[PDB]
């Protein structure tokens, strides 16, 4: 499974989409050492937690994007994921 | 070299430019 | 101008090449 | 994951509405179909000609048959200079009553749409006088074009599908196309002309009915065999010919006399039944000059790589390497679809040059709004022929072409020094424009300021001469053929000038359009339009050479000929491709040809009208161009429709308006561009699936923006509509709301 | 060639093509254009180095 | 003549312009030695000189006797304009030289290259004046 | 989708991989240059045809190239 | 609005010519070619106009006139906005000088 | 014989459209 904590905001208009349910749906996961204020791919501003977080997200692009925000929080442990609609999840960041 | 048959029919040209000129000029009639 | 008959002679011979244009426009593929 | 389109799986399998719109744009390439062969494509695009070519009698069948069953015709021959020609008819259920009754014109019981395309004119002439030959003839087409229909359908069955080798058999084209299509064709309406329309055009009925019984001559073909052909040409239509009379009618069938028709001051139908005559036996003689399956003639792949002049040693004809053309030419589609548009793009603009200077149709040069679309018609059709022969060129340099075969000859040769022809090319387009600009501001600077005597004005003393030299007195040059004495007056060891004293009447009087007087205003156009010339073609030609490649982006023929970018790495790379350099002409070939048109447009309404002198003052500054052509002449057109009534022209005045909108909507898919619709198609997929009603429903395929190729098609296509509307309601109904 | 030698180049893919370079450093083995070539003007993306094979360059020095 | 040339001193309608003068500058007679100028132009049927780039040396004045004049400067203004592209190539900058102007090796070239026809044939005759195409950069075909 | 070639120029930079953003390119060993390592496109159904990949590059011309292709919905960007 | 408004009252602007408003008819005509000049910058790109200096270069290399900064054409963002200003220019200064000559003569 | 116009303006106007249009979107979107 995944297990991660989902961040502190109050919902978006962005978010997910018709897709997750339909097509695929992506999933990113980072253990962060405090709690702090990052930005959303989807919008605004949110706050991560301590420890494994979680953040469903809608494309691939996000995560890698989010990731590169990450950086700058000394954050370099984000693992994107591949969950599709029948219940696969594949890990697909990194390679190895 | 010197370009025989690009001159060559450069010239051949050039004196068609003049004789019409000739006319126009009425050096020829 | 013309005679009310011969406007439909010229609309039954118009089939003519209307049969064949739907058997050319599909012999060319779909 | 449909099956649309058929011809791709990689567009079948798009999930977007790109899948829709790239079918139609790649319909009918059919050389990038799926598992398109070789073979398989000649025999695809041999078949389509045939439908392409069926369209075309059919469209010329509706010309027949909604004149003769909707015009009047049979009104119109008993006076052509008044009776006002009819097109159509008008079924519209929108109107309202004052505009049923303004365009209930032209003696008709409804609304009729007065025809402004001159068919009336070319019928008239080749001897077509009631309503029946009109039918007759629109009936024939119906049967003519469905031979053409059911003969495609005929060469795609198995055994009577032709081979590749049929095709690539080009000296055997040449010879039956030459004798057959152009020779006998040019035989045959010389045979049409001789025993029917020059018989009609005397007062004298010959139809299908008697005309194997009545000869076109009373001598009758026994001088064509003896020699005597001078029979032919003897007592002609006298000066006082009353046209389709009796009154001062001849007897001669193939004549000479140069000039025009003094009534419908068109040229003499015997001059054009001896001229397609000596045509025809140009043209068959022509056709027995290559070589087919009889061992004789001239072989043009041996023509081309031919290296002996002589027992001289050369690099082929004129010296200069054509070898490997002829399997250049010939393998290549695009390289040939590209040269005939060149050739047809010429020839087009020719035939709208010789048309209102060279009258040939009855009573066409007194009816006016008939004599000024066919210009501008048969100009704008010359435009796309040309733009489109340097893009069908450019696709070959990207696809066809391979530069082992053309190795070391005269086409490898230009792409050598292909910088040194578009620097030079640059520099005629800024040292035209530079110059021709210039002169227009000073001219405009100097009448501004009240003192217009400082103006730079040059006779064209160089076209002066040229009309002089075709026998001009007006200008005093005295030469050739304005000279009585000159040897190319008289024709000195044979004196056969027969042309001439009939050319001399219609070329100095001042009544016709043959050998317009010029003056300073007319030199500043030419050097304007040989601005758009030299710049056009700059635009064109640097497309076609840089097709394969440059130094900001190497290996352009990776990618195509129509792709967006390359990103916007390396400074940005937006408009690169060979397609783009299509793109940018295309606004030049119709800004060129607005200045040939609205140049001939207003010499014409200075002779049409008797004032001469308001563009020989006026059109040397730019404000009378202004003025005096787009703000005096618009004032018929656009109360079209006011607060008071409307009349005849309200469709022009409503063409007119629709035409400024529909140019102006293109420009919102060039300034804006694509990166910005996406961002906000992407907040409209939001608000569907969140409304709560409207949700039940939802699209097949995902609405994506326009792509970046797509709507500089469509942006090009809103502004060349728009742009050919405008001008066309323009020209129409200043000329037939003056006369 | 040597650090310092002004070499011309004939590939014609490359933007210095038919230009007059100069010879920064050569490698040994590896990679199959072991030729830093210090140009003096410079590119579209900005810079003026590239890597050249052996064979590639005309020396005129 | 020419042609539809009669001259401006012949014309009724040069005359008729020359009776209702505008003076160009503030001199109050500018009007009038404007036309007395003009009169040995042609002018044609509305009475404004026309000009005549033939290279007739009774309309000399037209064209012939600017061309020249022209061509004397506007090589020169191109001719220093090389003179000094090829001296600063030979520099340590090379680019600040284009932008900000070296005015001590300007200033001699600006004022040496009057006779530059007689210089530009000696480029020409020892062929300086043009460069090899197997050193030009060129596009791939 | 699109299709990502590298070619033989390239000398392990590895501009070009840290500035595609759907990881489509990833460094693999390779005795040739002098940083001993080339770019490879193992997963380039996921390219986009964003290009930063060329942008980054430094060799001329460019190792790397994008040739756009067939347009499935991972390569549109489409979030829906 | 197009008879009424700008056929009938740029009567004024047009025919001020061998007058005092001669300046209005000139800033009339030569701001409708500001706006016309804009688009050249506004339809076209950029990757067109680099390919044709490249062919000018060329010349400029050929009788050593090369220059040392080398030209490169506008950007992708600058081209944009030269094509805007240019287009503001000259669609204002259309009605700067329509405005003037039809309320400096009928007021 | 001109009241073919009343019956075949709207036909083409109305009719052609509409059998041409529902025909080609169940064609283009037909799996
Ligand atoms: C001179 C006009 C002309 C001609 C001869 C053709 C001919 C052809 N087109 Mg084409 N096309 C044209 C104009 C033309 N097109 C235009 C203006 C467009 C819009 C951009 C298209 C869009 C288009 C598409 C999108 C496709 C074709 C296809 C075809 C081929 C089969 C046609 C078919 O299925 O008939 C359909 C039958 C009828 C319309 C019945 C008509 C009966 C009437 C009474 C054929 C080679 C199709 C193909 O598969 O090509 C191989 C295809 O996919 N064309
Ligand atoms: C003598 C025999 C003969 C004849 C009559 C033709 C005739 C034709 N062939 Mg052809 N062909 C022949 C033998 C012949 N071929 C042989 C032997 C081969 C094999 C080696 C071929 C192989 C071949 C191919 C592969 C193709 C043709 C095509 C065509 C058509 C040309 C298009 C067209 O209609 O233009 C008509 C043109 C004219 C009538 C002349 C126009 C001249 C100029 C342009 C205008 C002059 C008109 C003048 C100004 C006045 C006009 C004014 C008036 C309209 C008001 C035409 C019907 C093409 C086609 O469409 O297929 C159906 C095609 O693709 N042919
Ligand atoms: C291909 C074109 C063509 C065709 C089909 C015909 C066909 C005909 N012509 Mg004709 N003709 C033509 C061109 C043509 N002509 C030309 C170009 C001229 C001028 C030299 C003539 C001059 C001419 C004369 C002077 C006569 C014919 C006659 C005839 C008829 C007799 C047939 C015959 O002797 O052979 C026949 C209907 C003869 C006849 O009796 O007509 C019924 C006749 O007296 N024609
Ligand atoms: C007889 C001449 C001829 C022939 C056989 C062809 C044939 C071809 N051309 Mg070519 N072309 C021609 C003339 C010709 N062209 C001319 C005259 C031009 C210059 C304008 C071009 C410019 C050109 C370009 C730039 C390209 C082609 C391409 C092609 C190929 C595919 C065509 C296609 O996808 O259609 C698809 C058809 C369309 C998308 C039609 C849309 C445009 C219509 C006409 C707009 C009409 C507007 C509207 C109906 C007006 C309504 C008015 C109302 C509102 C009042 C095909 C080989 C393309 C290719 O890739 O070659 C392989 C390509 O890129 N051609
Ligand atoms: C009186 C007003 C006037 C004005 C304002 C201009 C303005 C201009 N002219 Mg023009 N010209 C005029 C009168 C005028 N001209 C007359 C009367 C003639 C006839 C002799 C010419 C002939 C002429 C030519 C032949 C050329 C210009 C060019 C130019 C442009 C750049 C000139 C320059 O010095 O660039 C600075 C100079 C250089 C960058 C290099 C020198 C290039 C010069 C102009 C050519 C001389 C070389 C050689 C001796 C002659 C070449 C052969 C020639 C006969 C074909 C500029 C817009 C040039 C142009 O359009 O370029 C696009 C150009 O080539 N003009
Ligand atoms: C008022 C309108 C206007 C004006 C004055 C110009 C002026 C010019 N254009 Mg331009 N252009 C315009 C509108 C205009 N354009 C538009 C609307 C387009 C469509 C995108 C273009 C597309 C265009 C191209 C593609 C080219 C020019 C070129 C030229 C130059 C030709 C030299 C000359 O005559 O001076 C000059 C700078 C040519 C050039 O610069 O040659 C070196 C060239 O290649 N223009
Ligand atoms: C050193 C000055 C100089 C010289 C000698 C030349 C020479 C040439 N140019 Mg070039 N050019 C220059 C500057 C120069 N250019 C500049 C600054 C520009 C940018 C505006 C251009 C833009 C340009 C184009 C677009 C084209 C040429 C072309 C040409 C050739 C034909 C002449 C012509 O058309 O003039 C063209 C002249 C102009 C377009 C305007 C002239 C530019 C200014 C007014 C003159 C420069 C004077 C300089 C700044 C003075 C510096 C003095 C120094 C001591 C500080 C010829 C090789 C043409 C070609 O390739 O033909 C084969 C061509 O198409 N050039
Ligand atoms: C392409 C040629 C063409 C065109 C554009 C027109 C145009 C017109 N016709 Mg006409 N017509 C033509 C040929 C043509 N006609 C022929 C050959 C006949 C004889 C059968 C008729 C018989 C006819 C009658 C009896 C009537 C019209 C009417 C009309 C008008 C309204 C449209 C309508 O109802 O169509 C009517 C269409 C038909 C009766 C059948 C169409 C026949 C042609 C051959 C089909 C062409 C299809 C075309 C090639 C397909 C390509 C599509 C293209 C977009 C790719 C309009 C002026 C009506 C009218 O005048 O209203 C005031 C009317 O009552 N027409
Ligand atoms: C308006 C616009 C859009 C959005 C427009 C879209 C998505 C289409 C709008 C038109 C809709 C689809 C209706 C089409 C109706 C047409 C008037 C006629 C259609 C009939 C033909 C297709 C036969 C872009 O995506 C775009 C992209 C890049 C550059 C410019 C633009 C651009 O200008
Ligand atoms: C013309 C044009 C260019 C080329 C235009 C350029 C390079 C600007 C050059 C114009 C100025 C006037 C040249 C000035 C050169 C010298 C600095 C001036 C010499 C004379 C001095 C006395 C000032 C683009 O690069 C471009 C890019 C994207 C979209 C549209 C366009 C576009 O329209
Ligand atoms: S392709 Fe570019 S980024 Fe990748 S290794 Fe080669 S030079 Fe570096
Ligand atoms: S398509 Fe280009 S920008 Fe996108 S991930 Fe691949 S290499 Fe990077």
């Amino acid at each position: 499974t995944l297990s991660g904590k989902t961040p502190l905001f109050a919902g978006s208009t962005g978010g997910l989409l018709t897709k997750a349910v339909e097509e695929e749906k992506y999933a990113i996961t980072w253990t962060s050492p405090k709690a702090q204020v990052f930005e959303l791919p989807t919008g605004g501003a949110a706050t991560m937690h301590e420890g494994e977080n979680l953040l469903y997200i809608a494309r691939k692009e996000y995560g890698i994007a989010l990731g590169g925000q990450l950086r700058k929080f000394k954050i370099t442990n984000y693992k994107i994921y591949r969950i599709l609609p029948s219940g696969e999840t594949t890990f697909i960041h990194p390679a190895d | 070299p010197p370009y025989t048959f690009r001159t060559g029919w450069a010239l051949l040209l050039l004196a068609v430019n003049f004789l019409v000129a000739a006319y126009y000029f009425h050096i020829i009639q | 101008s013309i005679s009310d008959t011969q406007v439909y002679i010229a609309l039954v011979v118009a089939l003519i090449p209307g049969l064949l244009a739907w058997r050319l426009a599909t012999e060319l593929y779909k | 994951a449909t099956k649309f389109p058929k011809f791709s799986q990689d567009l079948a399998q798009d999930p977007t509405t790109r899948r829709i719109w790239y079918a139609m744009a790649m319909g009918n390439d059919f050389e990038s179909h799926d598992g398109m062969t070789e073979e398989n494509l000649y025999q695809k695009i041999f078949a389509t000609h045939f439908g392409h070519l069926a369209i075309i009698f059919l469209w010329a069948s509706s010309l027949l048959f909604h004149v003769a069953w909707q015009g009047n015709f049979e009104q119109w021959i008993k006076d052509p200079l008044h009776v006002r020609p009819i097109a159509h008819a008008i079924w519209d259920p929108h109107f309202g009553k004052p505009a049923i009754e303004a365009f209930t014109q032209a003696g008709a019981n409804g609304p009729v749409n007065i025809a402004y395309s001159g068919v009336y004119h070319w019928w008239y002439t080749i001897g077509m006088r009631t309503n029946t030959e009109l039918y007759t003839g629109s009936v024939f087409l119906l049967l003519f074009a469905s031979l053409f229909l059911f003969a495609g359908w005929l060469h795609l069955q198995p055994k009577f599908r032709p081979s590749l080798a049929w095709f690539k058999s080009a000296e055997s084209r040449l010879n039956h196309h030459l004798a057959g299509l152009f020779g006998v064709s040019s035989l045959a309406w010389a045979g049409h002309l001789i025993h029917v329309a020059i018989p009609e055009s005397r007062g004298q009925h010959v139809g299908w009915d008697n005309f194997l019984s009545t000869a076109p001559h009373p001598a009758g073909l026994q001088p064509f065999f003896t020699g005597n052909w001078g029979v032919y040409a003897q007592n002609p239509d006298t000066a006082g010919h009353i046209f389709s009379t009796s009154q001062g009618a001849g007897t001669a069938i193939l004549t000479f006399l140069g000039g025009f028709h003094p009534q419908t001051e068109s040229l003499w139908l015997t001059d054009m039944a001896h001229h397609h005559l000596a045509i025809a036996v140009l043209f068959i003689v022509a056709g027995h000059m290559y070589r087919t399956n009889f061992g004789i003639g001239h072989s043009i792949k041996e023509m081309m790589n031919a290296k002996t002049f002589f027992g001289k040693p050369v690099e082929g004809p004129f010296n200069m390497p054509h070898q490997g053309i002829y399997d250049t030419y010939n393998n290549s589609l695009h390289f040939q679809l590209g040269w005939h548009l060149a050739c047809l793009g010429v020839v087009t603009s020719w035939v709208a040059q010789h048309m209102y200077s060279l009258p040939s149709y009855a009573f066409i040069a007194k009816d006016y709004t008939t004599q000024a679309a066919l210009y501008t018609h048969h100009q704008y059709i010359a435009i796309f022929l040309m733009v489109g022969a340097f893009a069908h060129g450019a696709i070959f340099l990207v696809r066809d072409y391979d530069p082992e075969q053309n190795k070391g000859n005269v086409l490898e040769r230009v792409l050598q020094h292909k910088e040194a022809i578009i620097s030079h090319l640059s520099w005629v387009s800024l040292f035209l424009g530079f110059h021709t600009l210039g002169l227009y501001v000073h001219n405009d600077v100097v009448v501004a300021f009240g003192t217009p005597e400082k103006q730079i004005l040059i006779e064209p003393v160089f076209a002066q001469f040229i009309q002089a030299a075709h026998g001009k007195v007006l200008y005093g040059l005295d030469t050739l053929l304005s000279n009585p004495d000159s040897v190319a007056y008289t024709a000195y060891p044979n004196y056969a000038n027969v042309w001439l004293p009939g050319w001399l009447d219609a070329i100095n009087s001042g009544t016709n359009s043959l050998f317009l007087t010029i003056g300073p205003g007319d030199f500043l156009v030419h050097h304007a339009i040989a601005l758009g010339l030299h710049t056009t073609t700059l635009i064109l030609v640097k497309g076609a050479l840089d097709a394969r490649g440059s130094k900001l982006m190497p290996d352009k023929k990776d990618f195509g000929y129509a792709f967006p970018c390359d990103g916007p790495g390396r400074g940005g790379t937006c408009d690169i491709s060979a397609w783009d350099s299509f793109y940018l002409s295309l606004f030049w070939a119709l800004n060129t040809v607005g200045w040939v048109t609205f140049y001939w447009h207003w010499k014409h309404l200075g002779i049409w009208q008797g004032n001469v002198a308001q563009f020989n003052e006026n059109s040397t500054y730019l404000m009378g161009w202004f003025r005096d052509y787009l703000w005096a002449n618009s004032a018929q057109l656009i109360n079209g429709y006011n607060p008071y009534g409307v009349n005849n022209l309200s469709v022009w005045a409503w063409m007119f308006l629709f035409g400024h909108l529909v140019w102006a909507t293109g420009f919102m898919f060039l300034i804006s561009w694509r990166g910005y619709w996406q961002e906000l198609i992407e907040t409209l997929v939001w608000a569907h699936e969140r409304t709560p009603i409207a949700n039940l429903v939802r699209w097949k395929d995902k609405p994506v923006a326009l792509s970046i190729v797509q709507a500089r098609v469509v942006g090009l296509a809103h502004f060349t509509v728009g742009y050919v509307l405008t001008y066309a309601a323009f020209l129409i109904a200043s000329t037939a709301g003056k006369f | 060639v040597q650090r310092g030698s002004k070499v011309r180049i004939l590939r014609p893919e490359s933007y210095w093509f038919q230009d007059v370079g100069t010879v920064a450093s050569v490698d040994q083995s590896g990679i199959k254009y072991p030729v830093i070539v210090r140009f003096d003007k410079v590119n579209y993306a900005g810079i003026n180095t590239n890597n050249f094979a052996v064979d590639e360059l005309i020396e005129v020095e | 003549l020419g042609a539809d040339l009669t001259p401006c001193a012949e014309n009724p309608a040069f005359q008729a312009l020359a009776k209702n003068a505008r003076n160009t500058t503030a001199d109050p007679q500018s009007g009038q030695k404007r036309f007395e100028r003009y009169s040995q132009a042609l002018c044609g049927p509305e009475g404004y000189p026309h000009l005549i780039v033939d290279g007739r040396l009774d309309r000399a004045g037209d064209f012939l006797i600017p061309s020249i004049l022209f061509l004397y400067i506007a090589g020169w203004i191109g001719w220093v304009g090389r003179a000094y592209l090829q001296a600063i190539k030979k520099d340590s900058d090379t680019e600040q030289k284009e932008i900000q102007l070296d005015l001590g090796i300007a200033l001699p070239i600006i004022a040496t290259g009057f006779a530059w026809p007689a210089a530009a044939v000696k480029e020409l005759l020892s062929g300086e004046l043009t460069a090899k195409d197997s050193e030009i950069t060129v596009s791939p075909r | 989708s699109h299709t990502v070639k590298i070619y033989d120029t390239c000398i392990g930079c590895t501009q070009c991989v840290r500035a595609c953003p759907t990881d489509v390119l990833e460094m693999v060993p390779w005795d040739g240059c002098k940083a001993a390592q080339v770019a490879s496109s193992p997963r380039t159904e996921d390219c986009v045809g964003c290009k930063r990949c060329e942008t980054a590059c430094p060799t001329d011309f460019l190792s790397i190239r994008v040739y756009l292709g067939a347009e499935t919905t991972r390569s549109m960007g489409l979030a829906y | 609005w197009l008879r009424d408004f700008l056929w009938a009252q740029a009567s004024q602007v047009i025919n001020s010519y061998g007058s005092a408003l001669s300046a209005y008819g000139l800033m009339f005509l030569g701001a409708h070619f500001v706006w016309a000049f804009s688009l050249m910058f506004l339809f076209s790109g950029r990757g067109y106009w680099q390919e044709l200096i490249e062919s000018i270069v060329w010349a400029h290399n050929k009788l050593k006139v090369a220059p040392a900064i080398q030209p490169r054409a506008l950007s992708i963002t600058q081209g944009r906005a030269v094509g805007v200003a240019h287009y503001l220019l000259g669609g204002i200064a259309t009605t700067w000088a329509f405005f003037h000559a039809h309320i400096l003569s009928v007021g | 014989a001109s009241f073919l116009s009343s019956i075949f303006v709207p036909v083409i106007g109305w009719v052609v459209p509409i059998a041409t249009f529902s025909f080609l979107f169940l064609y283009i979107e037909r799996e």
